[PDB]
RNA sequence: GUAGAGCACUGAUAGGGCUAGGGGGCCCACCAGCCUACCAAACCCUGUCAAACUCCGAAGGGUCCCAGGUGGAGCCUGGG
RNA sequence: GGUCGCCUCCUAAAAGGUAACGGAGGCGCCCAAAGGUCCCCUCAGGCGGGACGGAAAUCCGCCGGAGAGCGCAAGGGUAGAAGGGGGCCUGACUGCGAGGCCUGCAAGCCGAGCAGGGGCGAAAGCCGGGCCUAGUGAACCGGUGGUCCCGUGUGGAAGG
RNA sequence: UCCCCCGUGCCCAUAGCGGCGUGGAACCACCCGUUCCCAUUCCGAACACGGAAGUGAAACGCGCCAGCGCCGAUGGUACUGGGCGGGCGACCGCCUGGGAGAGUAGGUCGGUGCGGGGGA
RNA sequence: CGCGGGGUGGAGCAGCCUGGUAGCUCGUCGGGCUCAUAACCCGAAGGUCGUCGGUUCAAAUCCGGCCCCCGCAACCA
RNA sequence: CGCGGGGUGGAGCAGCCUGGUAGCUCGUCGGGCUCAUAACCCGAAGGUCGUCGGUUCAAAUCCGGCCCCCGCAACCA
């Protein structure tokens, strides 16, 4: 048996893992918010901005905004551009949402 | 496809000339099958409506 | 959101007499009320009564929430019913509309039922929590003879963290519920 | 001297041949477009560079050998692995 | 008579009878037993005549175990018809026995009272038969 | 997905266990208690059957790659 | 007497294919929602639980991987949806088609990708009708709407 | 490089069902609230958001057992590509190569790659 | 498909070429009578007059035709 | 067995086509009139629809196996 959460993961995840593009796997915690970049074809992570590593604070969605700006620069150094946003079981609204448009601030294409 | 299910062609209400080919049940929707579609003689989408085939 | 007379009743009076019996080794293992799902469960609104609304707005002005129309699981012959036909009135009183409702049942509405005589105590399921059925509706404080039109009993379901049937007994019994024996 | 009240069979009907099944095999060169498997419902699953048609047909998207993979409970897959 | 009390399909194919049985080649309920030496189909007609035979042997007493069931439709074309025009209508019901399969067992019966018993029931059968008693080889099986 | 083989599903199936309602006294129920050398659902253990059953599954057979193979071999285009 | 085209299954001997007046069934339709998308969700059933209320109306509980559902026959497939609900919608597009599946012919069938112009989506992407496999009819003769290509010396017209 | 943790891939249930335990400083979760964005055929259950008082009860995590499910040999056999003989037949035997299904002995309460965040 | 006509009370139809009344027997209730099933007889419920949109001063008789039954006709690769 | 039609209150018939929809006659039981019986007048009672599967939400109705009534055949050259 699987959870609404568990199904909804695969449902949108698989929609994307079969696009060939670098998948940017997010994670929404009630504490703070992070996201890595995975080339699932192998399985390796390309780069991994966060909020525990960057140890920031001051409103969840504004520190959701920031972490992406980290991702943008810190990934674009490794010539990364092909971006496919794994939005997880979470939607595209507020928290995870801001991370995206923040990841867009840098030059990341998605 | 039957008595009940009539055939119909889609008129372009910009020039009144025919355009497409499909069916529609004339029971549950006795109205006019009005749908946006494309035109080669216009190269733009427009309005379309059932003219009796 | 708020703070009321039964919500604090469950607070400083009920939590202790519960750690009395079962002596819970943790703050949370202790019982507490979660869901309260009222069910007029009509079917009296078959392929006819569009006036199922003037019976379900009464359900609103006695539960505070609009009730959601539960339809047909499938189509049924002898019941005179098609898959899709409205046959249910489910309102799930959750959080602080629950205490606002539950007290008004116990202190005002429960007694005004005709020939009250406890509460059927075997009706506890076992694997968890509890629920039991009505007879009418105007016994509820919000209405009387002219406001209520047709008569309509209703089902009412408690959903508590009562893992066990015994500890459920205590939770509700202490909370204000009169039982048969 | 012969026949009498001879029972007629209600059946004797039949379908066409569908000539389904697997058309290309592992370690077989293919080009882009080729059909790898005809089927009715993914007995075989669309791998990398393998697409799926409106009847569950499975066709190659790029060149180089086909390759079969069996992921147990997940499904049987076939992908094409590009040239060299 | 031993007919299937419900049926998935009407007529059913012939199928050859190559080789030994698939199970029940070792006694499992009764003390003694009757077995196939040669493969056949057995009619419900036959089976019932063997049962009735034994049943009449130890008149009043004994318990009979019978380990085969007529589950196959023995179809047959009516009298004087030519080939084709469909398959025969189902005329009987038969059960597929191969060599080794156990057919008749008995318990609550003397030694020879089950010898003579399972002897005659052998005679109401289209096939050569052996009678064998329950043994450790059966217990180990 | 075949021979085999196995009931895990689809159906058959013999017995026994256990158990609905039916059957039937005890009661004579206005109803409960029902007891069962009765019928027997699901359900269990033993024991089985199946082209249109499949938890399984050969020998093989297909098909590609690579190697032997010069054969009244193979291939392309045409006449009969 | 029965049959005649189509689809499913079996016969069919584990590739494809294979007959019989072999064994069993269906098709000659349907859907402006049953479609496209995006978001979301999860069965049958069984046990306990409860006014009317039931073996089965609806509400509550614990057990359920799939035995439900997927318009309708069957097989395969299938909840990590193909199934249930909602919002916007009309790609049930026009111009094509690398490459193949099948195949005596002719038909049948899959389709990446390119161009125009739109749909939904934040976007990655998805849409050239429906979970697929039936729902069908070659060519001739003519009808209707267009285009404005021929038009019997010639401009038109007639006809094509 | 060793360990715990989080986010994840992969073998395909030896992974799982269940019962027994332990983990909160960290990280994860429940938990606090409806003001804001967002949100329910009713309900902040869920999705959302602002939080950090409580906690490890639930879930999840690491683990323990083998009751279930699961995987599961060796040996022998059925069957069979090929080559022979045998019976009126239904069918049976030998050679050579291949060789199961059940069942038996036993195994199993997972195994790991990438990055990150702690421990030394 | 194209020419012909209407689709009237619950079941039939005269209103109708020339608009004016929200129409008559059968059927149905109650009633005098009958010995009765009956004819007779006095009162009755029934039109959104197929609909939609009109023509006016309103329409059910005059129209655009929606509609889809009866009628005739001709064609069918 | 081959085709065709049939099976519904006690008797005989509708009802199936287009499913949810059980009517006509007789008779039968209760009551009236009558000295009484019929007649006639007033009321009511009475079929899970051959039989079984099954389709559907659901079957007199649709479908298929079997039992039965009836109708033509089973050509024997
Ligand atoms: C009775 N006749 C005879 C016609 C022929 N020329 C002669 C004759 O006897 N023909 C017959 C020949 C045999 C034929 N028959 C019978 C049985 C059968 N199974 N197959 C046949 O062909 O049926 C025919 C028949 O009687 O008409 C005429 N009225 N003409
Ligand atoms: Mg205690
Ligand atoms: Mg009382
Ligand atoms: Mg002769
Ligand atoms: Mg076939
Ligand atoms: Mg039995
Ligand atoms: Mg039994
Ligand atoms: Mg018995
Ligand atoms: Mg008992
Ligand atoms: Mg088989
Ligand atoms: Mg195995
Ligand atoms: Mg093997
Ligand atoms: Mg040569
Ligand atoms: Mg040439
Ligand atoms: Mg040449
Ligand atoms: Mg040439
Ligand atoms: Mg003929
Ligand atoms: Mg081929
Ligand atoms: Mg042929
Ligand atoms: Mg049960
Ligand atoms: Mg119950
Ligand atoms: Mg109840
Ligand atoms: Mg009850
Ligand atoms: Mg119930
Ligand atoms: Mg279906
Ligand atoms: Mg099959
Ligand atoms: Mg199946
Ligand atoms: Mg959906
Ligand atoms: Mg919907
Ligand atoms: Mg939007
Ligand atoms: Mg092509
Ligand atoms: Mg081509
Ligand atoms: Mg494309
Ligand atoms: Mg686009
Ligand atoms: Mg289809
Ligand atoms: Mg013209
Ligand atoms: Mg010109
Ligand atoms: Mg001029
Ligand atoms: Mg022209
Ligand atoms: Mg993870
Ligand atoms: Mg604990
Ligand atoms: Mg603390
Ligand atoms: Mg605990
Ligand atoms: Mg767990
Ligand atoms: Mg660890
Ligand atoms: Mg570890
Ligand atoms: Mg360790
Ligand atoms: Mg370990
Ligand atoms: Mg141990
Ligand atoms: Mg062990
Ligand atoms: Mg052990
Ligand atoms: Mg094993
Ligand atoms: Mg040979
Ligand atoms: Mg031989
Ligand atoms: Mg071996
Ligand atoms: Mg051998
Ligand atoms: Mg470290
Ligand atoms: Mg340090
Ligand atoms: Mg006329
Ligand atoms: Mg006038
Ligand atoms: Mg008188
Ligand atoms: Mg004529
Ligand atoms: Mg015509
Ligand atoms: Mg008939
Ligand atoms: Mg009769
Ligand atoms: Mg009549
Ligand atoms: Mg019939
Ligand atoms: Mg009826
Ligand atoms: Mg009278
Ligand atoms: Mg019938
Ligand atoms: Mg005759
Ligand atoms: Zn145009």
């Amino acid at each position: 048996r699987l959870t609404a959460y568990e199904r909804r993961k695969f449902r949108v995840r698989n929609r994307i893992k079969r696009t060939g593009r670098l998948r940017l796997s997010v994670f929404r915690s009630l504490k703070h918010i992070y996201a890595q970049i995975i080339d699932d074809e192998k399985g390796v992570t390309l780069v991994s901005a966060s909020s525990l590593a960057l140890k920031l604070k001051g409103n969840k969605t504004e520190v959701a905004r920031q972490v992406g700006r980290a991702l943008a620069e810190k990934a674009l150094a490794l010539g990364i551009k092909q971006v496919a946003f794994d939005r997880g079981p979470y939607k595209y609204h507020g928290r995870v949402k801001a991370l995206a448009e923040g990841a867009r601030e840098g030059g990341l294409e998605f | 496809a039957s008595e009940v299910r009539i055939k119909l062609l889609l008129e372009c209400t910009e020039c009144k000339r025919r355009n497409y080919a499909t069916e529609k049940n004339k029971r549950n929707t006795p109205n006019k099958l009005e749908l946006r579609k494309y035109c080669p003689w216009c190269r733009k989408h427009t309005v379309h409506r059932e003219v009796k085939i | 959101p708020l703070d009321l007379a039964l919500k604090r009743k469950y607070y400083e009076e009920v939590r202790p007499e519960l750690i009395r019996r079962f002596g819970y080794q943790n703050v949370w293992e202790v019982p507490r009320l979660e869901k309260v799902v009222i069910n007029q469960g009509l079917g009296e609104a078959k392929e006819d009564a569009r006036i199922l609304e003037k019976a379900a707005q009464e359900l609103a002005l006695i539960t505070g929430q609009k009730p959601a129309v539960t339809r047909a699981k499938k189509s049924i012959s002898n019941f005179k019913l098609r898959k899709g036909m409205p046959i249910g009135l489910r309102v799930t009183l959750r959080r602080d509309r629950m205490w606002i409702f539950l007290e008004k049942l116990l202190n005002v509405a429960l007694p005004r039922i005709r020939d009250f005589r406890g509460l059927n105590p075997n009706s506890f399921d076992g694997r968890g929590n509890y629920n039991l059925g009505l007879r009418e509706q105007l016994i509820f404080p919000e209405i009387t003879y002219d406001m209520v039109d047709a008569l309509r009993g209703m089902d009412i379901a408690v959903v508590t963290t009562a893992e066990t049937d015994e500890e459920a007994r205590a939770l509700l019994e202490l909370l204000g519920f009169p039982f048969r024996k | 001297a012969h026949k009498k009240g001879l029972g007629s069979t209600r059946n004797g009907r039949d379908s066409q041949a569908k000539r389904l099944g697997v058309k290309r095999y592992e370690g077989q060169v293919v080009r882009a477009g080729n059909i790898l498997v005809r089927q009715r419902g993914t007995r075989f699953k669309p791998g990398k560079n393998v697409g799926m048609g409106r009847d569950f047909t499975l066709f190659a998207l790029v060149d180089g050998v086909v390759e079969f993979q069996d992921r147990g409970r997940l499904g049987r897959y076939v992908h094409v692995r590009p040239l060299a | 008579m031993l007919m299937p009390r419900r049926m998935k399909y009407r007529k059913q194919q012939r199928g050859r009878l190559k080789g030994a049985t698939k199970g029940g080649d070792y006694v499992a309920f009764g003390d003694f037993g009757l077995v196939a030496l040669e493969p056949a189909w057995i009619t419900a007609q036959q089976i019932e005549a063997a049962r009735v035979a034994m049943v009449r042997h130890f008149r009043r007493g004994g318990k009979i175990f019978i380990r085969i069931f007529p589950d196959k439709p023995y179809t047959k074309k009516p009298l004087e018809v030519r080939m084709g025009k469909g398959k025969g209508n189902v005329e009987g019901y038969v059960a597929v026995v191969k060599p080794g399969r156990v057919m008749f067992e008995v318990a609550g019966v003397t030694e020879e009272q089950a010898m003579e018993a399972l002897r005659i029931a052998g005679h109401k059968l289209p096939i050569k038969t052996k009678i064998v008693r329950r043994d450790a080889y059966d217990e180990a099986q």
